[PDB]
């Protein structure tokens, strides 16, 4: 009951970080780059995190 | 050395016993 | 009462009057204000003063602010991490060290505070040897100390961690009872007067009461000084000063008047070629006058 | 010559039910009003009372339309047992969080050239929901330093918020801890707002719209409780990661019948002891 109270209190702050483009991959390319459309805007050559 | 446990063990029952109240307590508040 | 100040005063009188009794019922008030209360400050009043009553048992006040720092209120993680630290000063436990170690790096900045002081309150005078955290802790108050990016609190905690750890030189310990079995009642007052800190800093010039010389010192008939050399059956480095920053002896002498610990007590002997003798075991510990 | 940290404005209860009662009212305008109040001491700026003001504006300014109003105000509330007179000003931002921008600034030292310890108010209305209400007590900092004297851990208690960082706290002015000191009466009143009248509690319900209830939710449970054997079926042949989002736009049995089984046991216990205590009372 406690992680759900302190869950649902730090929610409010965790809630107003930036969401996240979801694309569609072409190909991947390069060291460790990627190609990607992001609807409805065009490809971008974007970066792999290290996970 | 016996009656020191016996004594120890119904000290340890009764903090039990707190404990067990103070849980219920807190966890009926924790729903509010 | 009504007013939150009030009642937190009648959890301060709990402390007070239950003082080191082990009360069940003064616990259980307290534990029913700690998770009941609507103001937070009598919240932390609340579990603070678990400390108070619990203190002549310090195996069991973890057993009870365990879950109580583990909480979703930071200002009962606070209360916890005092309670601790009241219940376990000059403890050194292993169990309250372990409780606050993952408190010293809390979101909330007076909780770290509170956490790092009630750290030093129970590793104060302890070595490597006797607690193998104790200088983890100080790097970690020089490190808070150093870090530009840190909360002004946080710091403020590190710097009084740092003070108390390292007390009257070397040569002090808080203990809430006296060597016989009695309740220090200026200790008692000084650790609550700077539990009070929160509210007015010039308190915090109360633990100077609490200070308690950590000394086995001898005297003659005419209670004057003997030059009397005490010996210590431990090994020099355990039970030592930690060091001056920039075949191992089993057996070490000491000079009256001797920094002697309180865990030391239970080793020091008296070499009987010397021609002073202890008339109370000087395991005992304080001032001892010894015959000839 | 410190001004310190630990300082705290008192808001009562009818101050600050009229201040988001004035706001919530002007949803897209910036509404306003004068706080009554007392200095006393250094460490408090009691706010008794607060009277909005004929203003008029836009959706990006509000100013008020005269002040002889202010004046016969104060004069005629004096006359009635309020002889506080102005410590600050509120004004409501609906939406953008708490904080102050040029014009309240502007404001904000005109206020304090009057009176040194002058303090604004803002409170969000919409933003405010039942359990909180959003506001904040504020006073400028001078072109200097600290602003302020720390002697306690009172001041730093309130993280203050990304909004209000960004549009000049802590550089531009400064935030003063709120507090709701209360007397016994408002107490008693406020306890009391909720309370309903005595023959409600022991008034039976109409059996007939009781057994018709009843029989709905125990027709609604049986197709439930299909679904509930059919559901239990599952859950061994899903993966440990399928099972949580297996319930995503797809109904709980189990979690159905729990609330009809607390919502029928509570309704039915209720009238099953009513009835007796009436049995018993009433002859
Ligand atoms: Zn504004």
């Amino acid at each position: 009951l406690n992680a759900k109270v302190r869950l649902l209190r730090e929610e409010l702050q965790l809630l107003q970080e930036q969401g996240s483009y979801v694309g569609e991959v072409v190909r991947a390319m390069d060291k460790k780059k990627v190609l990607v459309k992001v609807h409805p805007e065009g490809k971008f050559v974007v970066d792999v995190d290290k996970n | 050395d016996l009656y020191s446990r016996y004594k120890k063990l119904q000290q340890e029952l009764e903090f039990l016993e707190v404990q067990e109240e103070y849980i219920k307590d807190e966890q009926k508040n924790l729903k509010k | 009462d009504k007013d939150p100040i009030l009642r937190r005063s009648g959890m301060y009188t709990v402390a007070m009057a239950y003082c080191g009794s082990g009360n069940n019922k003064a616990i259980r008030r307290l534990l029913h204000v700690a998770v009941s209360d609507v103001n937070d400050d009598v919240r932390r009043a609340a579990v603070e003063s678990l400390g108070f009553i619990l203190f002549r048992t310090p195996e069991q006040c973890p057993s009870v602010v365990s879950l109580l720092s583990e909480s979703y209120n930071p200002h009962v993680r606070y209360g916890a991490a005092m309670a601790l630290g009241i219940c376990c000063a000059g403890t050194g436990n292993k169990e309250a060290i372990n409780l606050l170690e993952p408190m010293t790096n809390d979101p909330v900045n007076y909780v770290r505070q509170g956490a790092l002081i009630a750290s030093a309150l129970i590793m104060i005078q302890q070595t490597e040897i006797t607690c193998p955290k104790v200088n983890q802790f100080r790097q970690l108050y020089s490190k808070v100390i150093n870090d530009k990016h840190d909360d002004v609190m946080a710091k403020f905690g590190a710097i009084l961690a740092q003070g108390i750890l390292d007390a009257g030189g070397h040569n002090v310990t808080i203990s809430l009872q006296s060597r016989t079995g009695h309740t220090h009642m200026p200790s008692v007052v000084g650790v609550l007067v700077f539990t009070q800190f929160w509210f007015w800093f010039p308190l915090s010039h109360f633990l100077s009461l609490a200070y308690t010389p950590t000394c086995v010192i001898g005297l003659n008939k005419d209670l004057k000084m003997p030059k009397v050399q005490y010996k210590s059956n431990c090994k020099p480095s355990t039970f030592a000063y930690p060091a001056p920053l920039e075949p191992e002896p089993n057996f070490q002498l000491l000079d009256n008047p001797a920094r002697v610990m309180p865990a030391q007590l239970k080793v020091l002997t008296m070499p009987e070629t010397c021609r002073y003798q202890p008339f109370k075991p000087l395991s005992i510990g304080g001032i001892i006058i010894l015959k000839d | 010559p410190a001004v310190d940290t630990a300082e705290q404005v008192y808001i009562s209860s009818l101050a600050l039910l009229k201040m988001l009662k004035h706001g919530r009212a002007g949803v897209p305008m910036e509404v306003m009003g004068l706080m009554l109040g007392e200095f006393v001491d250094d460490y408090t700026v009691r706010v008794i009372d607060v009277f909005a003001m004929p203003q008029s504006g836009t959706g990006v300014s509000v100013e008020a339309v005269d002040p002889v109003f202010q004046a016969k105000m104060l004069d005629m509330l004096k006359q009635t047992g309020r002889p506080e007179m102005v410590v600050g000003w509120y004004h409501s931002h609906p939406g953008f969080g708490c904080w102050l921008s040029g014009v309240d600034i502007n404001t904000q030292q005109s206020f304090e050239a009057l009176s040194e310890r002058a303090v604004a108010v803002v409170v969000d209305p919409i933003q405010s929901v039942k359990g909180k209400v959003v506001i904040d007590a504020f006073r400028l900092i001078n072109a200097n330093h600290e602003p302020r004297q720390t002697t306690s851990n009172l001041g730093h208690l309130n993280k203050p918020s990304i909004q209000a960082l960004i549009h000049g706290l802590n550089r531009h002015y400064y935030s003063i801890t709120i507090n709701y000191r209360k007397n016994e009466l408002e107490q008693k009143m406020l306890l009391n707002l909720h309370k309903k009248s005595w023959m409600e509690g022991l008034t039976l319900q109409d059996y007939s719209e009781h057994c018709k209830h009843n029989e709905s939710v125990v027709k609604e449970m049986l197709e439930l409780a299909k679904n509930y054997n059919k559901a239990v079926e599952e859950e061994d042949k899903m993966t440990p990661e399928q099972l949580a989002i297996k319930n995503v736009g797809k109904q709980d049995p189990k979690r159905h019948l729990e609330e009809h089984v607390d919502v029928l046991m509570t309704s039915n216990i209720v009238q099953c002891l009513a009835a007796m205590l009436d049995t018993v009372v009433f002859k």
